[PDB]
């Protein structure tokens, strides 16, 4: 099937800038009270899960030089330690992993 | 080619008279030769069209649509230039006066089709436009009431003569 | 200029809290409707021909085969009434119709997910709004 | 279907131009003054007391020996050069040299200022508006220093002349769009600033123009702007974390 | 019609549905934290919850091991999770795994969450936090559940 | 006497009056370097000036989100209204209702809510009925409701509110919230406040007791359009900021043979911390009892 | 078209002709060449016409600028303002003589459609029409099917 | 590029003309624009008018005293004989004087029965700032005045338009004179009522004391005519009686809207104001 008619600009402006085809406002947008950027209140925080992230692949990247290869996870606990740190008393028969770095405040020891 | 959109940013008002209202703020600021659609670029700018400065920016960092990343760049070093050299005081005190979209150059390439036909595909390229006036932005248009409509109604029966006659 | 929801800004000590508390006033208020002819009812007339009384609402549950004495099997419906009242009565004047119009209600829900003019009907009723 | 951009320009340098050639850039000012002067810490004190500092002028080039020594270096290009005219004659290039800003005049201001001062005095005031006047003068000019360049350093030779002024000034500079920005037209402040000027001796067509202006450190806060500014910190990635 | 249906249509055939599961049960034990588009992680939380389960039934169990065989395609994990995460969730009934939403990937803009295992040595999420009880509406709230204990035992 | 209709005439000629010497006094431009301490953008440094900028004008250079949440600002450990300028140097920092410990912003809040109640009384009744203002309470926020004690005319002795009476309040109040009139704080001397409440018997005395306390002898006024009243601490920007508003009932304090004092009771609510139909009901009932300060 | 041009009702200036009958026209301005063929017909309007046409008409200044050019013209200023150029390139005398009598003639309104071919600013003596006029009144004035006390 | 001249010398006229549509050019007195001459353009302002003016007290009447204020200035900067050139004020107090001595007698010739309080007030619309400026432009004035500032202000218009009636006051006398207010003047209030012109405060009230003043009972509003009480679009006839005697009738869309336009029909008819008056004779005297 082809068009019987070309369909003018008049026609066109209905259709392209109906509200149906309008991008509709967001109104679940609040800043985060930890940094102040922008979040959506049901998405955790760009600029905190970033945050988590660099320093959990930091973690996982001493976790390989430790195992040395694959096929070799440890059957114990694992303990993330910081400079300035002693393993705890409840931190006992576990993996230990030194991390040259002071501890993040939002990283709370438990 | 046409460039009068950076022009905009050079004319010089003459000095205000000391009993003359402030006047607010205008910066012209553009990016050339944006690989996106002037079709699809136009519902990011029609949404940003007379919202505020930083509300703009919470809209276009959510939006899934590639060319809202590159709205906000403009947006960014427009209200960085805003204070910087247009003499704005508070960066969060402008509003979107004008914000479109206008084609660029685009390139013509063969698209292959079976049969050993073929037709041509344009790489299309898009301008995008925008103005910021310092100020809160103007509040939104009421709906028009009845008491509007009724009075409007009221007048057209006032402003009837005995037409075709002397 | 951003919607809210009943619980978005309750803490972990009142969730809890606000949810007992307007579980607590719907068993109150069904429980004080349960003595209609104490509270002032209005005059029973006897039945008459052409007469129209007002139905239920009723909540489907399931199926249940059903057998006669004459030994054949019928499947029944379980319609369950749960928490049916009457909400408001229309006159014959007042409804423009032939007959008169009466209002039911059934299925007890939350009061945090209705209008607010929905909402302040059953406030002076006194009954949990209904489905 | 072939066709495309003409995208082929590359970013080269324009330090130097192409090397192996004949012609050379010809410079009329220098960069900087061949030696910086420091002007003694207390003479705004000394600006009020106008019989010592009669006095300290006139002492301060006759014990300078190199000053007076430069001066001898100038008449032998200009045979008719005096000292006792310049102060004078700087003021009316101090007073033309700003009447030029308002009316945006820069074709005859590369013959007040020399070619290291245009960008300077241009460059902030492109799109903006300035009324700036001349009310009255407090303190005659007086030679501060005379120092000239090394013989043939680039084949030419470079005299500046150290020149202190004390007058009230008027500046009020508007913005692109006529909102007043700094400064008040009405009410004019004292003005305490050591103008340098600068001649190239050697061509023949040469004049004194205005160089630069000497900053002391000890010199007073300058006039508060009217409209606020926010200075931003240190922009953090997620993974940097903030210190202090 | 799609009514009652909680298995959602991934992959290449039902078949290929269990492998990226597999898959993604298989990441999540070794790193305990992964990111993954929402649907197939709320798909494998399912898996994740009843995996535990069968790590509480002990490493002895014939048929518990044979689902930790067929679930973990790395080997050296099966003894991670009778001897680690079982252990951890002794206490625990249910709910091990928790599922929050992250901003959508760049690629595709495609809606994306994380999913971990509770009690990880991994640095804690940015989790959501409700109101505090010092806020004025939390003390409004407060005072009427006062009264109302004091007057109840009146 | 002077009309009611034309007291308050003196008093914003005496307030505007007041306003602009302290802005004479003032030089030209004073720069004062203030420093954003806080979780969000640390380091930040505004170059403001001198009773003239404010930390509303602080918060707009920052971003729109800090104008609508920083219901209180927080300078060198002390509050700070937003519309209030600034004296002189100092880190800042804004307080907002949804924070860990937003005691401040409640109090802030709920003295405010105060003060609108209190402006509505004043034209409710009629001109013959001498309507004397008393003080605002300092109720707790836990306690469900903030009153303000009002005195009333020996005729109206036995006259009792009724339920149309307390509803004509709450649409006068939401008039007042529709208006946007900003919070507009101004710290005077004592024998400067005397003179603008000097008509007033009860303010007098509310005046005399701040005077003693603080050693500068400073007494805060706030004032909402044409209403003036005397509040102590910090107050919220807009009568915007309040979403829901209702006055409960009212109370009459005792003894009443010496003097009748009436307490109008009532709840509100800000935009922020929105409350449901449901839950809002609920608070109406506590705020009807009888609630007295500690 | 009418539709696409404007239009105005039939008015005069100053109501011109009703106490005295001013001359609208203003001013005339012709720019004649003393060489080109162009202004044959002007050159001769200005050697023999124009003398004994400003005799007629003392209320109108006549301006004859003698300047090289191609098309020579003839501008009429008007005592409201609107200013008519017209050109009388290569034009006879009798041409030219009845054209400039033409806007003599004229009041300066533009030349566009006329609404009605009347204006009159009382059209009802007797009172104008309205649907009152033409019905009887009723005792006490009472409405039909109304019945009073 | 195609070769010629004539369509790109024709098409550079036509751009021009856009220019001074997108960009109009601000207005500038006829008199700097040239094929102009001072001397020539006010000796035909008698002609245009038939009237014998004189030519050394019509030109002073246009020369105002921000014009001699602002034309020393420009001298004084350039160090520049002396002026004796007179202002118009003497002249224009003897326009307006006249005038509104001239227009009374007009007035309350042809209207009797006109309050003066009412004559007041059409002398002071007549000679008002709106329409002396209406008939000041459209008869050359504002192009021969010689001001200050341009466009003329309405305010130094009115003045300079009195001015030229003084100069022709002297020269022709008050009789020749008086016609020249009579058809540039009165002229001026024919298709407006009274009024539309004397705007006043409550009509009710001043048509009671003017009753009294005759010796007329208190007139008394009945309804004559009713159509659509109930609906948004109603129209009441209320009529004035005094004595059982119907007085005046007005419409309105509600009862004290016509109750008041009812009043206002009665002044105009008391005062002789009605659009049934016989138009203002206009012929030449007897
Ligand atoms: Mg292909
Ligand atoms: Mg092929
Ligand atoms: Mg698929
Ligand atoms: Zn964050």
């Amino acid at each position: 099937a082809a068009p019987k008619n070309r369909r003018t600009i008049e026609v066109n402006r209905c259709r392209r800038r109906n509200p149906q085809k309008l991008i509709k406002v967001k109104n679940n947008i609040d800043v985060c009270p930890e940094c102040g950027h922008l979040k959506q209140k049901h998405v955790l925080c760009a600029y905190c899960y970033e945050k988590v992230c660099k320093e959990t692949a930091e973690i996982r990247r001493q976790i390989g030089k430790q195992e040395g290869g694959p096929f070799k996870a440890p059957t114990i606990e694992t303990v993330v330690l910081y400079t300035g740190e002693t393993p705890s008393e409840q931190d006992q028969g576990k993996r230990i992993i030194e991390r040259d770095r002071k501890r993040p405040s939002w990283f709370t020891q438990n | 080619i046409s460039r009068k959109w950076e022009k905009k940013n050079k004319i010089v008002y003459p000095p205000q008279l000391p009993g003359e209202p402030r006047r607010p703020a205008e910066i012209y600021h553009c990016r050339r030769q944006i690989k996106y659609s002037k079709d699809k670029m136009w519902y990011l700018a029609k949404l940003i069209r007379g919202m505020s400065i930083d509300q703009a920016l919470a809209q276009l960092e959510f939006n899934d649509k590639k060319g809202a990343k590159i709205i906000k760049e403009v947006l960014l070093e427009a209200q960085d230039m805003a204070v910087r050299d247009h003499n704005v005081e508070f960066r969060s005190n402008l509003y979107i006066a004008e914000s479109t979209s206008g084609r660029g150059q685009c390139l013509k390439r063969i698209r292959y089709h079976g049969r050993g036909r073929f037709g041509i595909m344009e790489k299309v390229y898009c301008h995008y436009f925008v103005k910021l006036v310092e100020g809160p932005p103007p509040p939104p248009e009421p709906p028009k009431t009845a008491v509007a409509h009724a009075k409007e109604y009221i007048q057209q029966l006032r402003s009837r003569t005995i037409v075709h006659t002397l | 200029k951003s919607g809210t929801w009943w619980d978005e800004h309750l803490s972990e000590e009142n969730v809890p809290f606000i949810k007992q508390l307007v579980s607590d006033e719907d068993k109150a208020q069904l429980a004080s409707k349960l003595c209609p002819l104490k509270d002032e009812p209005w005059p029973i007339h006897p039945w008459e021909p052409g007469s129209f009384r007002v139905g239920l609402i009723a909540l489907k549950l399931g199926m249940m085969p059903l057998w006669t004495k004459d030994g054949q099997k019928h499947v029944v419906t379980l319609l369950q009434v749960q928490d049916c009242h009457v909400l408001k009565y229309t006159s014959k004047e007042n409804c423009n119709g032939k007959m008169a119009t009466l209002s039911v209600g059934g299925k007890t829900v939350s009061r945090f997910r209705k209008a607010t003019s929905i909402l302040e009907f059953y406030r002076e009723l006194g009954l949990p709004p209904k489905q | 279907t072939e066709k495309e951009f003409m995208q082929h320009a590359r970013k080269a340098g324009l330090v130097i131009p192409p090397e192996k050639s004949d012609r050379s850039i010809h410079l009329a000012c220098t960069a900087g003054i061949f030696d910086a002067y420091v002007p003694p810490e207390g003479d705004a004190r000394i600006s009020s007391l106008s019989k010592e500092g009669l006095i300290e002028r006139t002492e301060r080039m006759k014990k300078t020996m190199a000053s007076q020594v430069s001066i001898r270096r100038i008449k032998d290009y200009d045979a008719n050069f005096k000292i006792k005219d310049f102060p004078e004659k700087a003021k009316d290039i101090f007073i033309e040299a700003h009447l030029c800003l308002n009316n945006s005049d820069h074709d005859r201001l590369h013959t007040l200022v020399t070619e290291h001062c245009f960008p300077d005095m241009t460059w902030d005031i492109k799109y903006k508006t300035v009324r700036w006047s001349f009310v009255e003068s407090l303190e005659p000019s007086h030679v501060v220093q005379v120092r000239c360049s090394s013989m043939m350093n680039q084949g030419n030779v470079y005299g500046q002349i150290t020149v202190r002024m004390h007058t009230r000034q008027t500046l009020a500079i508007y913005d692109r769009f006529g909102r007043l920005m700094y400064g008040q037209e009405d009410v004019p402040k004292d003005v305490l600033e050591y103008v340098v000027f600068e001649k190239q001796l050697t061509n023949p067509y040469g004049s004194w123009r205005m160089h630069t202006k000497i900053v002391p450190p000890w010199a007073p806060p300058k006039q508060p702007i009217l409209k606020t500014v926010m200075i931003p910190g240190p922009q953090l990635k997620p993974e940097e974390e903030y210190e202090e | 019609i799609s009514h009652g249906r909680v298995f959602r249509r991934m992959g290449l055939g039902p078949e290929s549905r269990i492998h990226l599961l597999r898959n993604l049960l298989t990441g999540l034990v070794r790193h305990e934290r992964i990111e993954a588009p929402w649907a197939r992680v709320d798909e494998m939380r399912g898996y994740a919850e009843k995996l535990i389960d069968y790590g509480k039934l002990g490493d002895t169990n014939e048929r518990a091991m044979r689902m930790a065989d067929f679930w973990l395609t790395e080997k050296d994990l099966i003894p991670k999770l009778f001897q680690v995460l079982a252990p951890r969730y002794k206490d625990q009934t249910g709910g091990y795994t928790r599922m929050l939403q992250i901003p959508n990937r760049s690629l595709d803009r495609a809606k994306m969450a994380v999913i971990e295992y509770k009690g990880n040595c991994l640095p804690p999420l940015p989790l959501p936090r409700r109101d505090s009880h010092l806020t004025l509406l939390n003390q409004l709230l407060q005072g009427l559940r006062q009264d109302l204990r004091q007057s109840q035992e009146a | 006497q002077l009309s009611p209709t034309e007291l308050t005439e003196m008093r914003n000629d005496l307030f505007n009056k007041e306003k602009a010497r302290q802005l004479s006094l003032t030089p030209r431009t004073e720069k004062i370097e203030v420093k954003h301490v806080g979780k969000t953008d640390p380091g930040t440094v505004f170059v403001m000036n001198k009773n003239i900028s404010t930390p509303y004008s602080c918060a707009m250079h920052l971003s729109e989100w800090y104008c609508r949440k920083s219901i209180l600002a927080l300078v060198d450990g002390q509050p700070w209204d937003m519309y209030k300028p600034l004296t002189k140097s100092c880190e800042i920092k804004f307080l907002t209702f949804k924070d860990c410990d937003p005691g401040e912003v409640n109090k802030a809040y709920w003295r405010s809510c105060a003060m609108m109640m209190g402006c509505v009384i004043e034209r409710a009744f009629k001109d013959e009925y001498m309507v004397n203002l008393v003080r605002a309470p300092e109720v707790p926020v836990i306690s469900g409701a903030f009153c303000y004690d009002v005195v009333l005319d020996s005729k109206l002795d036995e006259w009792m509110p009724t339920k149309e009476n307390l509803r004509s309040f709450t649409k006068d109040a939401h008039a007042l919230i529709y208006k946007d009139l900003p919070f507009e704080t101004l710290e005077v001397e004592a024998k400067v406040a005397l003179e603008i409440f000097q008509h007033s018997k009860y303010k007098v005395d509310f005046i005399e007791e701040k005077a003693s306390q603080n050693p500068e002898r400073i007494v805060k006024l706030h004032r909402i359009g044409d209403f003036i009243d005397v509040s102590e601490g910090p107050l919220i920007p807009r009568t915007s900021i309040c979403f829901q508003y209702e006055v409960s009932a009212v109370h009459n304090l005792q003894p009443t043979q010496p003097s009748l004092i009436r307490r109008f009771q009532g709840v509100s609510l800000p935009v922020h911390l929105r409350a449901h139909f449901t839950i809002w009901d609920k608070l109406l009932e506590r705020s009807r009892k009888m609630v007295t300060e500690d | 078209t009418a539709r696409g041009t404007p239009s105005r009702f039939l008015a005069s200036v100053l109501h011109n002709g009703l106490g005295r009958y001013v001359q609208q026209l203003q001013r005339l301005s012709f720019s004649v060449s003393r060489d080109g063929a162009s202004s044959r017909g002007a050159r001769e309007f200005v050697e023999r016409e124009v003398i004994d046409f400003a005799r007629r008409n003392p209320g109108v200044v006549i301006y004859v600028n003698s300047r090289p050019c191609c098309v020579p013209r003839v501008v009429a200023e008007y005592l409201n303002g609107a200013v008519r150029e017209e050109s009388i390139h290569c034009k006879s005398v009798e041409e030219i003589s009845t054209l400039v009598q033409k806007l003599a003639d004229q009041s300066g309104l533009d030349v566009i459609r006329i609404r009605k071919p009347f204006h009159t600013d009382n059209p009802s003596i007797q009172g104008q029409w309205h649907p009152f006029t033409n019905k009887p009144t009723t005792f006490r004035g009472l409405r039909p099917r109304e019945v009073q006390d | 590029v195609k070769k010629g001249f004539r369509a790109a010398f024709r098409f550079q006229k036509e751009l021009e003309r856009q220019r001074l549509l997108r960009c109009p050019p601000p207005p500038v007195r006829r008199s700097e624009k040239p094929n102009w001459d001072y001397h020539a353009e006010i000796q035909a302002f008698g002609h245009r008018l038939q009237e014998n003016f004189s030519l050394d007290l019509l030109k002073t009447a246009f020369v105002n005293s921000c014009y001699i204020k602002s034309e020393e200035a420009k001298r004084q900067q350039l160090g520049i004989v002396l002026l004796n050139l007179k202002s118009n004020q003497e002249l224009s107090e003897q326009g307006t004087s006249f005038s509104q001595t001239c227009l009374t007698q007009f007035l309350e010739d042809e209207y009797p029965d006109m309050p003066t309080e009412g004559i007041k007030n059409l002398v002071d619309f007549l000679t008002g700032e709106e329409v002396v400026c209406h008939v000041a432009r459209n008869l050359a004035v504002e192009q021969l005045t010689l001001s200050e500032e341009f466009p003329v202000p309405p305010a130094v218009l009115q003045q300079t338009f009195f001015a030229v009636i003084g100069a022709l006051l002297q020269s022709s006398g008050p009789e020749r004179t008086a016609l020249f207010i009579r058809d540039f003047l009165i002229t001026q209030m024919t298709g407006k009522e009274l009024f539309e012109m004397w705007k006043i405060i409550n009509p009710m009230g001043l048509l009671v004391e003017e009753l009294k003043k005759r010796n007329v009972s208190a007139p008394e509003s009945r309804l004559t005519r009713q159509s659509g009480g109930t609906t948004a679009l109603p129209l009441y006839f209320v009529g004035l009686y005094c004595d059982k005697k119907l007085i005046a009738e007005g419409p309105g869309e509600t009862v004290l809207v016509a109750e008041e336009e009812a009043a206002r029909v009665a002044l105009r008819k008391l005062y002789g104001f009605t659009e049934n008056r016989r138009p203002w004779n206009y012929s030449k005297p007897k």
